[PDB]
């Protein structure tokens, strides 16, 4: 983190000597250590609060900017104040000090203040407004709108398939079975080992552990060449459920229907086998053996 | 209604306080001499062209054109006994500008153009002569090494040592400083440029640094000084003209 | 209840609009009226509800809009605790939802605008522009003059009441007068006079005591009363008066006692009758003799 | 607490001091430590109560501030005036000097003032909204209510013995009991204090002792010259019963109606006072401390 000293007086009049320069985009980094000193010495301000006062440009009433300063050491007169996201969100020229006071409950009793220095905050790539489809806008408007969109589009299509599902679901006495013979059709078809049958044949004479995963956009099969695809170095792995079946010096790896792929078998140096069908691959690992041939079963 | 005090964009502050502030009618209308710097020579002409024999510094004076008014003669001439009273100074005085207000200049008050005896509204200009014409900065404490874009060569304001091997021997290519027989075994030096030279916590000129040594330093943009011998703290403040 | 009317777009960032002021512990309700644009002609969210929606200074809250016009696009927005929540520049913008599937959906909203809490720190009794010691304390006086003077009338007219409307006149008008009378004559020295002539050219300090059943004075002789050595001392209330070689001692009418009047070898004589002995103890002077006054 | 110290001067003019500034919403912390010149020399103000006089915009005819200050040392010349609300009205440069009063009663015995300076009040981000004077309105009003007391009093009371005019009368047959009443007043009017008090004001920090003596005709009071009366040296000696009651620094002194005498206030350089008219003398002895003013109660 960044920080600005400066060795601020309650009774030399400064008035503006003393610069102290910031930017918009500056979350809890850009921190202020200040000295208080009263006719040459340091002051104690022991038992009072601290505060940070701005007096921001065209944001101006009654209590225009304080902010109390938590880390502090009254004894020796320093004080450690991060700039906040409202101290940062007035860029241009303004003037600061700092507070000191006794506050009871409500009514105050003794507030001192160091004298004003010059408090200036130079715009960023956020605060600076930038044309997009022929409107003006910075970056907080947009990413509030476009997660706007993901929230609100992410309910309305809940509540589609929800409304839509009432319709043929509970409307009708003999509609119910229809809709859950789909549902189980469907984790049939990708949670059950069922409609896709692999053979690896092997060295070993024993039955060898066989371990099947499933990937899309793997390290070089992406459509537009090397990191051209959404997820570098592989999208999201499926551990593929298997039953496992055993021949002499053959493995019959049976899989879900929605596993089924039909592309080039492809054998590494070891006990592994790759089906690649452009971007989707289906990876085979076999512990204990090494694997000689793979092919789709066929009857 | 407020009578509030007005400070200009190019208000000077003499000693932290602000004349404008000070005296009331008063306002800095101009101040020039500190944005174009001119130098010295010294040139050793022969047949054809003519060389360089010596490059000189000389120091500037600042020139600060005022108007001070007041509707009744007497005060008028009380305001003006204030204001001799606070420029007059004795010893140097640190000045910053109200649109230059990253430096500081030091200098004092020296002499004040013509001023009319009536009107009762006057315009004048006095001019502040700085005895060293580069104004500094902020004050910075940086380890080993100095990697600032440094605009002019620094003479830094104090140079804190701390030994690990026998002796110390500093250097960055140019610059050697020497101190034989010195504290050996992590002990603080204090070379204070504006000043004296320091033993742990004790004063001690006489015996410090070697007759060799040197303290007569510039740092430069990038000036070096990092060694396993000894840890060092160096403290500058920014030159520019 | 203090009203901010406003004009809102949505192409357009709302930056150039009024500045707008709301105190923090306002009692009146503040009320914000703001006109709803689209590409600077109103627009008509019939069938949307407007919400208030507050950015985070963590402070993301969203608030529905009571009171709006559909038709027109005219929006009245009542300032929340939540609202006034931050002391400083606030932004927050309107956005229109319409409830399908037990969610409210945002259809469009209006670009955000900033506004300003103001603090509500300095009371009502507001310090005078001008301080006068004198006049402030001028006033004291005068309100204390009136103040404890209405005090001791209302205990007069109080007291007035208390015996004359209250119960009976009469008879209460003799009960605190007799009550009175034996007051006066046992505390306050008038009733009885003694004269106690001494040596002295000044004025010696005269004590007098009065006590029953002392030592040698009790009826069935030596320690035959009830306490031995003395009942209970009362020091009687004197007021003094003095001639040359000659002190006035006032007594109250029931400390009177004629009896043997003897002198001891000191600044020191008794009245004696029976049992009752009254003593008078000089200071500084030796008594040469002493009789009850008689003119 | 911020200390600001200054020397200010009663004959020459203080143009020379350092810029006072201070800031607007300071409440008690703002102390300007004063150091008191005349011709050079430090001015002992001994008896005389410092007074912050701040003179008003001469635009507006606003913000005239009359304050007492608390903390000073006479002797040395030296006052600590803490900035007021009322100091701090007006953001900028403002007109003010200091006062030094002697009050006797209602009435100024002494006062000189130090030549007027400068100082400047800094904007804070609170801005302290000030009511417009009303010191003649506040007077008016206290004395209208007041007024209408005495009117509606007057009124309530003459209605109260009106309607109870009946037993009024019918309260004492003849006057038996009035004239027990008379002889029973005329021992309250002599031997207890009932309507007669003197104040004695001393040095003593505590609860002085004092003593009344009632005579007529002592030395240099008789009618016709020394020698003169009936018994020289004094007549009878009467010891006034005295009620006692304190004050910081006063004694009030309640005696007997019958004690009532307005004369000539004699004070003896010591712990006595006298009250003598004509050939009366009231005497007021007074142990452990000395008596500095003399006078009959007043309210």
């Amino acid at each position: 983190m960044t920080e600005h000293f400066i060795t601020l007086s309650t009774t030399e009049p400064n008035n503006n000597i003393g610069i102290v320069k910031l930017r918009h985009a500056d979350v809890n980094s850009q921190a202020i250590v200040a000295q208080i000193v009263e006719n040459g010495q340091p002051k104690n301000f022991e038992g009072l609060q601290p505060f940070f006062c701005l007096m921001a440009q065209e944001a101006t009433g009654q209590g225009v900017s304080e902010e109390s300063v938590v880390s502090f050491d009254a004894k020796n007169g320093t004080l450690k104040y991060v700039a906040s996201d409202n101290a940062l969100q007035f860029v241009g020229r303004n003037e600061a000090y700092f507070s000191f006071r006794k506050q009871e409950g409500g009514r105050w009793i003794e507030q001192f203040s160091t004298r004003t220095f010059h408090y200036i905050v130079e715009k960023s790539i956020y605060s600076q407004p930038f044309k997009d489809s022929n409107y003006w806008w910075t970056f907080k408007e947009l990413y509030r709108i476009f997660n706007k969109y993901i929230e609100d589009g992410k309910k309305s299509w809940e509540q589609f398939v929800e409304a839509n599902r009432e319709i043929l679901e509970s409307i009708d006495p003999g509609g119910v079975l229809l809709a859950k013979v789909i549902d189980i059709e469907k984790i049939v078809n990708e949670k059950v080992p069922a409609g896709f049958k692999f053979v690896l044949e092997h060295d070993s004479e024993y039955q060898p552990e066989v371990k099947v995963t499933s990937y899309k956009n793997a390290i070089g099969t992406e459509t537009d060449g090397f990191d051209s695809g959404p997820v570098f170095g592989g999208g999201t792995i499926y551990n593929v459920p298997v039953s496992l079946s055993y021949d002499r010096q053959k493995v019959y790896v049976e899989m879900p229907k929605s596993y089924t792929l039909a592309g080039d078998i492809i054998l590494i140096d070891d006990g592994t086998l790759l089906v690649i069908k452009e971007t989707q691959v289906l990876c085979f690992k076999m512990s204990d053996a090494k694997i000689t041939k793979g092919y789709v079963f066929v009857a | 209604y407020r009578n509030l005090p007005f400070i200009p964009t190019s208000a000077m502050s003499y000693d932290g306080a602000w004349l404008e502030e000070l005296i009331e009618g008063y306002q800095t209308l101009a101040v020039e001499g500190r944005e174009m710097y001119s130098l010295s020579f010294e040139t050793q002409d022969m047949q054809v062209g003519g060389v360089i024999t010596n490059v000189k510094y000389p120091p500037r004076e600042l020139t600060i054109k005022y108007k001070l008014e007041d509707r009744d003669p007497r005060v008028l001439q009380e305001k003006f006994d204030t204001l001799k009273a606070f420029l007059i100074r004795q010893e140097d005085v640190p000045i910053i500008f109200n649109d230059d207000l990253e430096y500081t200049f030091y200098g004092r008050f020296k002499t004040a153009d013509n001023v009319a005896g009536d009107t009762n509204s006057i315009i004048s200009s006095f001019t502040v002569l700085c005895s060293d014409p580069f104004k500094h900065g902020k004050i910075q404490s940086v380890k080993n090494k100095v990697i600032e874009v440094l605009p002019y060569p620094v003479k830094p304001d104090k140079l804190s040592f701390k030994l690990l091997t026998e002796g110390l021997l500093a250097t960055d290519g140019n610059y050697r400083l020497k101190s034989s027989q010195a504290k050996k075994g992590d002990f603080l030096e204090f070379d204070f440029q504006t000043g004296d030279t320091f033993l742990n916590g004790k004063v001690n000129n006489n015996l410090l640094d070697l007759d060799s040594d040197f303290k007569n330093i510039r740092l430069t943009t990038g000036t070096d000084f990092s060694s396993s011998n000894y840890e060092l703290t160096i403290q500058y403040r920014k030159a520019v003209l």
